[PDB]
């Protein structure tokens, strides 16, 4: 399976300088949006869904009443 | 010329996507409220509390069991 991925990331034909670039730019917008997208999280109201801080636990004072509070992911 | 920049970027990506999967199977995620015990074979069961976060697990060495 590997070798097939090895000839189909070959044959992307061997474009200008600037195709390479915009390839580049495509994969770091859509590593963002990726991130933009999953640094919120499952949420349903009647449900606090406090910030678990990564340090310390819980926080005991960040008491999410109804409200917007990303999570850092991994965090 | 050609033939040799199709093989390179071949290999290039081969050695890419086995990187990307050993970083994929180091990774564990214990929800919270279970706190994570590293399980590790190399040293054993860390009283260093390694609980919840997602801590670099080595494969073949650190399984995440999931303790609540």
């Amino acid at each position: 399976m590997a070798q097939n991925l090895k000839d189909l990331a070959g044959r992307l034909p061997a474009g200008p300088r600037g195709m390479g670039t915009a390839l580049k730019l495509l994969l770091g917008a859509g590593a963002v949006a990726y991130g933009v997208r999953e640094s919120v999280f499952t949420v349903e109201g009647g449900h606090r869904a406090i910030f678990f801080n990564r340090i310390g636990g819980v926080q005991q004072d960040t008491i999410l009443a109804e409200g917007l509070h990303f999570r850092i992911p991994w965090f | 010329m050609a033939a040799k920049v199709f093989e390179s970027i071949g290999k290039f990506g081969l050695a890419l996507a086995v990187a990307g999967g050993v970083v994929n199977s180091a990774l564990y995620n214990v929800d919270a409220g279970h706190r994570a015990v590293i399980f590790d074979r190399f040293r054993g069961v860390q009283d260093i509390v390694v609980g919840e976060g997602t801590h670099f697990l080595i494969p073949w060495v650190q399984k995440p069991i999931i303790f609540d």
